[PDB]
RNA sequence: AAGUAACUUAAGGAUAAGAAAUCAACAGAGAUAUUAUGAGUAUUGGUGAGAGAAAAUAAUAAAGGUCUAAUAAGUAUUAUGUGAAAAAAAUGUAAGAAAAUAGGAUAACAAAUUCUAAGACUAAAUACUAUUAAUAAGUAUAGUAAGUACCGUAAGGGAA
RNA sequence: AAGUAAUUAAUAUUAGUAAAACAAUAAGUUAUAAAUAAAUAGAAUAUAUAUAAAAAAAUAUAUUAAAUAUUU
RNA sequence: AUAAUAAUAAUAUGGUAAUAGAACAUUUAAUGAUAAUAUAUAUUAGUUAUUAAUUAAUAUAUGUAUUAAUUAAAUAGAGAA
């Protein structure tokens, strides 16, 4: 409810450079529905089909390279990250695949 | 699983101060979205834009050959003349006449820009702010406070009349003389203002709401008081 | 932290403050950052060129 | 000093623009884009001018016409229902029914409402929502699926007026300390709809006066 | 009690300053001159049979109906009923569909 | 602003990507010809992409 | 193109409009003015060139309602000739009604709704000028001279 | 001394948000369902289904939707 | 799994109309140190694969850049009327 708690309400780990948050760790934020922010487009005339991990905080080429370990059959050279908005773009229409991934840990 | 997951820090702690001197009263916890967001500096850099684009006056209005004043006369014959072929006295060839293509009255440089990505750019330029040190906030009354405020000197961002004097002497103690800083106020803080226009050219004092990304990006310190932080983060919130 | 501050003369900017957790860390930072301008003064960090060398 | 003086735009966001008559090298000299000595070179020629071989709009027969009594029904699939239920985004023992009103409030249905919603059958074999449902009307496969879940469909109608004050009244109220009632059919065809029993319609289903009325006026 | 009536709408205040309860005005037509006269029914002057315009034109009439009926005062007002004009649940109610509805 | 071309639309109307239309030639002058031949005459035909790009620019909000 | 340019006439600080013989649809609203949306939708066109509403919801706005008619015929209406590319309200020529138990409103009729013509007043938002104040990714060939020099019989043009 | 401006439309790229987006006073715009001139019609590997012409219902033609999960 | 630079092998590098990509000059706005041993403009001779900028000498200003750089824009480049 209010946008300032009282300093008595927080705890220390909450803060920043008390998590380890930095080092080599990742979070997904779900979208406002609560869902997984992965998303499917069609590119230059709805000729190219590519999917798309959105609201990523921390070390996206850590994230990265978690979901290749995870579903390998997707091939290495097609992941392709953008780092100015942090994002990872796939080739192909692997969406679904990429949900599941995700959800069991946030 | 996904190893690495971890969970991200929520707030950050910004010290409440006293505006005569700044004397540090209280930690206030505010959230990492308004204060510690990463640097995207091309979402400020569409904010900023944005906002230059709003503040044109745009009043270029050369004459066009209609507007121009001369006749509508053609001045010389089609043929007989020997010379080259010429119409009214307003054509662009020609060194008296009107302006190709001119830009007429009002001119309109307005831009549109998503609420939500203004938002966001506002809380970006907040962020970059706190790293850099030159946010410093100002309050008292709302929070509990760990030291006691001290006499002579108060928390509502206000002050030959004196005022200016102390005002002086704070730039004096604080090592900002030069530098451009910009205090950002709950309500018009009249004393202040008064306090701060013989410093005029480098002091910007403004009003809660009218606060823009270019004014705090612009300004090498910035001091804005806690209920106006408060109300500028509930207004660029999030959800 | 702020007793720190009063005694030293310098003030720290509450990004540090929120994240050094001890006090010894605050010392560490304090050499870093504050010590080297202290000593040579035009070794000190001028805002209209921070990438000064 | 301040970051003001060194922002940009993000890659791949801008172009330079293409100018125009401003030396050969640029690539766009003297003609600028343009060729030879054209119409097109100088003066306006509309873009799908034919030559004066008869152009593709005046060669076709004109076809069909616009049904300005239609009103086009926004539709909504059991499957997104479903959906919002598994989500928790659906709170409905508090109001009993789902109307349009309540979908509305929702997202369930979203965009302005102009006619109405009619509820079709997407996701029905995995539906099973033992919920009182209303709406504009539904398809038979989506009635039947409904039924199927132990829920309860019924067809009413809303004039645009009355659709209106149904979807949020707190404004009327607000406006006019008072809510307009429902209006009644009066065109036959509504009235022969709502009469339906297959429709699942809201005339024979509450059993309204209306069609007691017109049974009288038969009569007599 | 006073305060409330002041807090009422503008229009129908206007309206109570010039015809106010204390009369009871007629229902049917009337002379033009009698004093229990109907602003909202067309009455007729006795030289020369002409009946008069309402003095309340039917539209600003129906507002200030519709003013009464929002705060309770329907009855203070003078009757409408002459005035084919029924409003809301009643007319509702009353209303007998029409030929092409009924068969 | 910029406005549907009214003709155009009369002729045509829009069906997900494409547009739709009449065929010509069945409107006189049929006897003779045989009816299983002019069957292919009758109904709907879909535009060529040669115009399509004529079509949306004359209906830019169908 | 366009009821635009132009010519002509008349008033005012503004003018015009304005308290429904209006819209709507059987639920309703409630004067005008003009901006968003509606909508380039309905409507319409040698169905070419092209033209194009209204209801409704929002803003802007001011106290916005209020009698000054003994309540209105050669008027409504009809016929005929004209008449805001889509929506009439106007009008020349002759025919020519009715009392609220009555009129108008829709190709037509039947239902039903709604309004009351042939009497009126009306601030505010708006247009244009002039002054003041502010803001100029405006002008020093848009920076004050001069409507002068000069050109033409003249209207008129017009420098440095 | 010469490719400019306004009001729109369609494509692309990048950014924001995302089964919603913009605006959030209420509206409204686009997306979320395809099809039909129009109508009370409308989605489980396809060989099932939806709409159109046809019809008792299929077939046949066109386009669409549909594959321990997490909607487009 | 990137960028910058340098190698090795290979293939490619004429071009009107035209398409695509990348830079520079000029002027204005946002941010902005500095300094008469500085700057701006000019001439001459150098330098960097060079429409540009820089170095040295010289001459004239000027108590001194809308200066470097990143953005935003343009009355943004002329032997062709
Ligand atoms: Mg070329
Ligand atoms: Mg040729
Ligand atoms: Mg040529
Ligand atoms: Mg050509
Ligand atoms: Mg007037
Ligand atoms: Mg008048
Ligand atoms: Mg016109
Ligand atoms: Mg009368
Ligand atoms: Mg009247
Ligand atoms: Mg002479
Ligand atoms: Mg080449
Ligand atoms: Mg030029
Ligand atoms: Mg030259
Ligand atoms: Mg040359």
């Amino acid at each position: 409810a209010p946008i300032f708690p009282k300093l008595e309400d927080v705890k220390m780990h909450e803060l920043i450079g008390n998590n380890n948050f930095g080092k080599k760790t990742y979070y997904v934020e779900r979208s406002r529905t609560g869902n997984l922010p992965v998303y499917s487009a069609y590119k230059n005339g709805g000729n190219k089909i590519i999917t798309e991990i959105r609201k990523i905080e921390g070390d996206v080429i850590q994230l990265r390279n978690d979901l290749q370990e995870q579903l390998p059959f997707i091939p290495k050279k097609s992941w392709s990250v953008v780092m100015q908005s942090k994002k990872i773009i796939i080739k192909g229409n692997a969406v679904e695949a990429v949900k599941r991934v995700l959800t069991k840990k946030f | 699983p996904l190893p690495n997951a971890a969970i991200p820090p929520k707030y950050a702690l910004v010290t409440v101060r006293s505006f005569p001197s700044l004397e540090p009263l209280t930690f206030v916890p505010v959230p990492t979205s308004t204060v510690a967001a990463p640097l995207r500096r091309d979402i400020l850099w569409r904010a900023v834009v944005y906002e230059n684009d709003n503040r044109r006056v745009g009043a270029s209005n050369p004459p066009g050959r209609s507007e121009n004043g001369f006749s509508r006369r053609k001045l010389m014959p089609q043929k007989g003349s020997g010379r080259a072929r010429v119409g009214d006295a307003n054509s662009p060839t020609r060194h008296n006449g009107g302006r190709a293509l001119a830009r007429t009255a009002p001119n309109d440089y307005t831009t549109e820009l998503p609420s939500k990505v203004y938002s966001m750019a506002f809380n970006n330029a907040l962020s970059h702010q706190y790293k850099s040190g030159k946010l410093f906030v100002i309050g008292g009354e709302k929070v509990d406070l760990i030291s006691p405020t001290p006499e002579l000197d108060l928390n509502r961002l206000d002050l030959i009349f004196e005022g200016e004097v102390i005002f002086r002497k704070f730039l004096e103690e604080f090592q900002l003389k030069g530098k451009r800083l910009l205090f950002i106020t709950d309500k018009t803080r009249e004393g202040l203002i008064k306090s701060s226009d013989p410093y005029k050219q480098k002091v910007d004092v403004i009003q809660k709401e009218l606060v823009e990304v270019n004014d705090i990006l612009r300004a090498q310190a910035v001091f804005i008081e806690l209920e106006a932080l408060e109300y500028l983060a509930m207004a660029h919130q999030k959800e | 932290t702020k007793f720190l501050q009063s005694k030293s003369g310098y003030l720290i900017p509450d990004y540090e403050l929120t994240t050094l957790s001890t006090p010894l860390q605050f010392k560490r930072y304090i050499k870093e950052k504050i010590l080297p301008s202290a000593n040579d003064p035009k070794l000190a960090y001028k805002e209209a060129e921070p990438n000064a060398i | 000093v301040s970051i003001l003086g060194q922002l940009k735009p993000s890659d791949g966001s801008t172009k330079s623009f293409k100018r125009l008559g401003r030396g050969p090298s640029s690539g766009l000299g003297k003609t600028s884009g343009r060729g030879q000595k054209g119409q097109k070179a100088r003066g306006k020629v509309k873009s799908w001018f034919e030559g004066g071989q008869t152009p593709i709009y005046k060669l076709f027969p004109k076809i069909g016409f616009t049904n300005v009594g239609a009103k086009p029904l926004k539709e909504l699939n059991l499957k997104r229902i479903q959906w919002f239920h598994d989500k928790n985004r659906l709170h409905l023992q508090p109001g009993e029914v789902l109307d349009m009103n309540k979908m509305r409030k929702l997202g369930l249905v979203t965009g302005p409402i102009k006619y109405g919603v009619k509820i079709l059958a997407s996701g029905k074999f995995h539906y099973n929502l033992p919920i009182a449902l209303e709406a504009s009307r539904a398809s038979a496969k989506a009635i039947a699926a409904i039924e199927k879940a132990g829920g309860k469909f019924t067809a009413r109608y809303y004039t645009p007026l009355g659709l209106r004050a149904h979807l949020n009244p707190q404004w009327f109220l607000e406006k006019r300390g008072r809510v307009p009632l429902q209006a009644r059919p009066t065109k036959r065809r509504d009235i022969d709809f709502y009469s339906k029993e297959e429709k699942r319609g809201y005339l024979v289903m509450e059993k309204d006066k209306l069609l007691q009325d017109i049974k009288e006026a038969q009569n007599k | 009690y006073k305060q409330y009536f002041d807090s009422l709408p503008l229009k129908l205040k206007s309206f109570f300053q010039r015809y106010p309860p204390s009369i009871k005005y007629s229902p049917v037509s009337t002379s033009t001159k009698a004093i229990n006269a109907n602003p909202f029914l067309p009455n007729k002057h006795p030289v020369t049979q002409r009946f008069h315009d309402p003095k309340y034109s039917l539209r600003r009439m129906s507002d200030v109906y519709k003013l009464a009926l929002r705060y309770g005062v329907e009855e203070f007002l003078p009757p409408i009923e002459n005035t084919k004009k029924l409003f809301f649940e009643e007319k509702y109610n009353k209303k007998t569909l029409m030929k092409g509805v009924l068969l | 602003l910029m406005k549907t071309h009214k003709g155009t639309a009369k002729r045509w109307r829009r069906t997900g990507n494409t547009f739709k239309r009449g065929i010509a030639g069945r409107k006189h002058g049929n006897i003779g010809w045989s009816h299983r031949s002019l069957k292919a005459l009758t109904g709907r035909k879909i535009a060529h992409p040669a115009y399509s790009k004529h079509l949306k620019r004359l209906l830019p909000y169908h």
